[PDB]
RNA sequence: GGCGCCCUGGAAUGGGUUCGCCCCGAGAGAGGGGCCCGUGCCUUGGAAAGCGUCGCGGUUCCGGCGGCGUCCGGUGAGCUCUCGCUGGCCCUUGAAAAUCCGGGGGAGAGGGUGUAAAUCUCGCGCCGGGCCGUACCCAUAUCCGCAGCAGGUCUCCAAG
RNA sequence: CCGAGGGGCUCUCGCUUCUGGCGCCAAGCGCCCGCCCGGCCGGGCGCGACCCGCUCCGGGGACAGUGCCAGGUGGGGAGU
C-alpha cells in the first residue's frame, strides 16, 4: 500500500542533486559568425574541479567580436591541455588537441569528445571522464555524418555538429577501488541522495514488490514487462536475456 | 588590510609608482612589456616577408 | 599634412570590433510585430480562395485619382454645415414659405448596409469598394452582387482614404446614386474604364485563385536544383 | 533609421504629472502629535531626583511615537532651555522615558523648580 | 617574525639547509638592500587616574587630604590563545552577494605667466548621526517535563 | 573551351595559428552650412563598414503530439 523508494525520487524533496559548490554548466560557446566562417582565438586560464564530476574543467576566455569585453566559457577539458594555451574554435580551425571544430571537416577515424547531438546544442555526447567518440563515414550529400558513441552504438548526426578534438581528461577513474564504505559515502555526498541502497528483498511487502516471506527470496520472476506500472518496475527491466554473459553482446 | 578600511587610505599606501601599480607583480609587468614588443615586431617581419612573395613570384 | 595619418580597422574574423551596422532584420521583435508580419506572409503562402482574391486587383492610381476627384465635390453633409443649412432653408421659410426651393440635393451614399439596398434595387450607378476590411466577409458578397444586379463596381486602395471623403475614419463603401447632370459625362467617362476590369471579367476573376508562392529562400533552392538540371542536360 | 541592437526595448514615452481637479481629503489633517502631546509629564522619583542636581538632566515621560529630534524641539520650545543630548528608553509599562541633558549655561535644579518640582 | 622581492656575481671536490623536508644555471652560497605583520617594547595618552600601605581631617556633597611604594631578573617539548611557515589527505577540493579598492585606457578639463587657474585620496577647522532591543534567571529553585520533578536543554573563561 | 593585344563552355574566396601582451567609444577621404574678402573657426551627412529580400537562425515536420472513442494490458491502486 505504501509507495516505494523508486517512486519517491521523482518528486525530489530529498532526492534533488547537490548543486551548490558546482561551478556552472560545462557548455561549448554558442555559435555565431566567427565559428561558422573562420576561427576565434581563446586562451585557457585555469583547470578546475567540479564536485561530483570526475572530469576536470577548463575556463577559456574569448575576445568578444561585438562588445569590447572578454568573456569566459567552461569546457569539458580534453586531456593534455594546460593553462596558458591557445585554443582555436571554428570551421577553419586547425585540427590540434583541444581545439573545437565541426565534424564535417575533421577526417575519419579522429577521436572526439563533447559533441553536439543536434547543431547548436553546445555539447552533449561523451562528456564523462575517459570518454570519446570516433567519426566514421562522412556523407557530403544530404550533409550528415555518423559517429561511434562510447556505448558502441553508431549514430548518424549532422555534418555541422561542433565538437572538440580529443579524449576527456580524468580517464582511468574506475580502475581504483572505492575499497571502503566511507569513500563511497563521500563520493555520493557530493552528487545525490542515493547511496545506502537497501535490497528490496530485505524489507516488508508494503515497501517493495519483493519483500516479505519467512525467507529472503524474491518469489516472483525478477524480469518485468515494460508497460508494467510505476510500483512494479523493479528488478531486471524489460530484459532481453539474463545470466552471466555469453559473447560480448551479439545483438543490435 | 580589509576592503572598507582601504576607503580611508590615500593612494600612496594603495599602489606602486610603476605602470600597473597596485595590480601587477613587476615581473609579469616586465614580461608583458617584452611580450608586446617581440611579437608586434614579428608582425612587421611576417608582414614584409609576405610582401616580398607577391613581388617575386 | 604633417602628422595626420590613415589608420584603418581590419574587420575580418579575429581583428578589431565589428562596427555598429544595421541589424534591422536580426532584431527580436515584439510578438505583436511578428504576428503582424507572419500573417502577411501567410496570405501569400496559403491558397487564397478567389472570393478574397477579388481584392489585390484594385484600381491603378491614375484611375483612383480621377475617381476621388469626381467623388470630392459630392462630399456629404457635416455638422458644421448642417447648422447653417437649417438656417438657410428656414430663414427663407420664415420669409417666403417656398413650396420647393431645392429640387435635388445630390450626395454620395456611404455604408455597406446602405449601399447593399441600393445595388439590389439598382439605384446606385457606381460602387467604390474598399480594400482592407478587417472581417473580409463584411464585403465579399458585394462584388458578386454588383455583377448580377448589373451595377458597376471598382476596388480602390485603402478604407482609410475614402473614409476621409465622408469626414470619418473608415467607411468601407461609397456609392453614386444621383450625380449632377452637367457632370454626368465625368461619371460616365470612367464607368466603361471601370466596368471593363470588374464586371465583364467576372467570369474569369471568379476562377483566379490567390496565394501559393513559396518564400524567396526556398524558391531559390528550387531554382538552384533547376539550374543544375539545365546543366545536367547541356 | 538603423537598429544597432538586436533588442526591441519599448520607447520612452511621456509621463504626465498628477494634477487633479479636486483634493481627495479636502483639508490637511492637523498633527495630533504636536509639542504638548510629545511630553506628557516629568518623572519625580528618587532616581530621577538625584539625576537632576548631580547630572544636569531632567527626566520626562514622552509619547511613544516621538523620536529624539521631536523631543529636542518640544522641550526647547516649552521650557526655553538649550538641549545638549537626549537618551530615550521604553520602560516596561509601555511608556517612553527621555533623559534630556541641558547645556552647561543652564542648570537643571532651578528649571525643575519653575516647572513645578 | 615573514618574503616565491631586488642588485652585484656565478656555483661540481657539488653546496646550502629542516624535527621532517626541501632548494640551486629558469641563478645556490656569500655581500648589500626593499617590502609586509608589526597583537611585543619605548613614547604620546599617563599618573592627574588605579592598586598596595601609612597618617590626618571631614556630621553632610566628599569620583576627601598628605607621605611612601607600584622594583629587578631568569627559565620552559609547560598549559591556553594567536600569528606565521611547512607538509599530508580526498573518485571528498572544502559558499554567495552587498560593499570597497587598484590598474588599463584617454573623451575632456584648466590659467595662460615674469601671475594664478582647473583639481587634491594632504594637514586642519564646521555640522549631524534618526528608529528598535538592553533589567534579571540561563537552572539538582526564574526554561520544558501538570510541580522549587536525580530527566532534558547551545556555548565561552579556566589555578597549585 | 581556345588563343591575338584576350575572351570566362568551368570555377574557387581570402584577408586572425612559433609565444599566458594589446584591441571599443574612427582615422582618412568626400561634401554642405554659419564663419575668413578668393584665407580662418564651429557644426552636420555619406563612403569607409556592398545591394535587394517574405520567416531570428538551425533541426524536425503533416509525423510526433493533443482532444474524443475502441480494444489489449494493469494487485500500481480501489471496493468486496
Ligand atoms: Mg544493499
Amino acid at each position: 500500500g505504501r509507495v516505494i523508494r523508486g517512486q519517491r525520487k521523482g518528486a525530489g524533496s530529498v532526492f534533488r542533486a547537490h548543486v551548490k559548490h558546482r561551478k556552472g554548466a560545462a557548455r561549448l560557446r554558442a555559435v555565431d559568425f566567427a565559428e561558422r566562417h573562420g576561427y576565434i582565438k581563446g586562451i585557457v586560464k585555469d583547470i578546475i574541479h567540479d564536485p561530483g564530476r570526475g572530469a576536470p574543467l577548463a575556463k577559456v576566455v574569448f575576445r568578444d567580436p561585438y562588445r569590447f569585453k572578454k568573456r569566459t566559457e567552461l569546457f569539458i577539458a580534453a586531456e593534455g591541455i594546460h593553462t596558458g594555451q591557445f585554443v582555436y574554435c571554428g570551421k577553419k580551425a586547425q585540427l590540434n588537441i583541444g581545439n573545437v571544430l565541426p565534424v564535417g571537416t575533421m577526417p575519419e577515424g579522429t577521436i572526439v569528445c563533447c559533441l553536439e547531438e543536434k547543431p547548436g546544442d553546445r555539447g552533449k555526447l561523451a562528456r564523462a571522464s575517459g570518454n570519446y567518440a570516433t567519426v566514421i563515414s562522412h556523407n557530403p550529400e544530404t550533409k550528415k555524418t555518423r559517429v561511434k558513441l562510447p556505448s558502441g552504438s553508431k549514430k548518424v548526426i549532422s555534418s555541422a555538429n561542433r565538437a572538440v578534438v580529443g579524449v576527456v581528461a580524468g580517464g582511468g577513474r574506475i580502475d581504483k577501488p572505492i575499497l571502503k564504505a566511507g569513500r563511497a559515502y563521500h563520493k555520493y555526498k557530493a552528487k545525490r541522495n542515493c547511496w545506502p541502497r537497501v535490497r528490496g528483498v530485505a524489507m516488508n511487502p508494503v515497501e517493495h514488490p519483493f519483500g516479505g516471506g519467512n525467507h529472503q527470496h524474491i518469489g516472483k520472476p525478477s524480469t518485468i514487462r515494460r508497460d508494467a506500472p510505476a510500483g512494479r518496475k523493479v528488478g531486471l527491466i524489460a530484459a532481453r536475456r539474463t545470466g552471466r554473459l555469453r559473447g560480448t553482446k551479439t545483438v543490435q | 588590510v580589509r576592503p572598507k578600511v582601504l576607503m580611508r587610505l590615500s593612494k600612496t599606501k594603495k599602489h606602486v609608482s610603476r605602470a600597473y601599480g597596485g595590480s601587477m607583480c613587476a615581473k609579469c609587468v616586465r614580461d608583458r612589456i617584452k611580450r608586446a614588443f617581440l611579437i608586434e615586431e614579428q608582425k612587421i617581419v611576417v608582414k614584409v616577408l609576405k610582401a616580398q612573395a607577391q613581388s617575386q613570384k | 599634412n604633417p602628422l595626420f595619418e590613415k589608420r584603418p580597422k581590419n574587420f575580418g574574423i579575429g581583428q578589431d570590433i565589428q562596427p555598429k551596422r544595421d541589424l534591422t532584420r536580426f532584431v527580436k521583435w515584439p510578438r505583436y510585430i511578428r504576428l503582424q508580419r507572419q500573417r502577411a506572409i501567410l496570405y501569400k503562402r496559403l491558397k487564397v480562395p478567389p472570393a478574397i482574391n477579388q481584392f489585390t486587383q484594385a484600381l491603378d492610381r491614375q484611375t483612383a485619382t480621377q475617381l476621388l476627384k469626381l467623388a470630392h465635390k459630392y462630399r456629404p453633409e457635416t455638422k458644421q454645415e448642417k447648422k447653417q443649412r437649417l438656417l438657410a432653408r428656414a430663414e427663407k421659410k420664415a420669409a417666403g414659405k417656398g413650396d420647393v426651393p431645392t429640387k435635388r440635393p445630390p450626395v454620395l451614399r456611404a455604408g455597406v448596409n446602405t449601399v447593399t439596398t441600393l445595388v439590389e434595387n439598382k439605384k446606385a450607378q457606381l460602387v467604390v469598394i474598399a480594400h482592407d476590411v478587417d472581417p473580409i466577409e463584411l464585403v465579399v458578397f458585394l462584388p458578386a452582387l454588383c455583377r448580377k444586379m448589373g451595377v458597376p463596381y471598382c476596388i480602390i486602395k485603402g478604407k482609410a482614404r475614402l473614409g476621409r471623403l465622408v469626414h470619418r475614419k473608415t467607411c468601407t463603401t461609397v456609392a453614386f446614386t444621383q450625380v449632377n447632370s452637367e457632370d454626368k459625362g465625368a461619371l460616365a467617362k470612367l464607368v466603361e474604364a471601370i466596368r471593363t476590369n470588374y464586371n465583364d471579367r467576372y467570369d474569369e476573376i471568379r476562377r483566379h485563385w490567390g496565394g501559393n508562392v513559396l518564400g524567396p529562400k526556398s524558391v531559390a533552392r528550387i531554382a538552384k536544383l533547376e539550374k543544375a538540371k539545365a546543366k545536367e542536360l547541356a | 533609421k538603423i537598429r544597432t541592437s538586436p533588442t526591441f526595448r519599448r520607447p520612452k514615452t511621456l509621463r504626465l504629472r498628477r494634477q487633479p481637479k479636486y483634493p481627495r481629503k479636502s483639508a490637511p489633517r492637523r498633527n495630533k502629535l504636536d509639542h504638548y502631546a510629545i511630553i506628557k509629564f516629568p518623572l519625580t522619583t528618587e532616581s530621577a531626583m538625584k539625576k537632576i542636581e548631580d547630572n544636569n538632566t531632567l527626566v520626562f515621560i514622552v509619547d511613544v511615537k516621538a523620536n529624539k529630534h521631536q523631543i529636542k524641539q518640544a522641550v526647547k520650545k516649552l521650557y526655553d532651555i538649550d538641549v545638549a543630548k537626549v537618551n530615550t528608553l521604553i520602560r516596561p509599562d509601555g511608556e517612553k522615558k527621555a533623559y534630556v541633558r541641558l547645556a552647561p549655561d543652564y542648570d537643571a535644579l532651578d528649571v525643575a523648580n519653575k516647572i513645578g518640582i
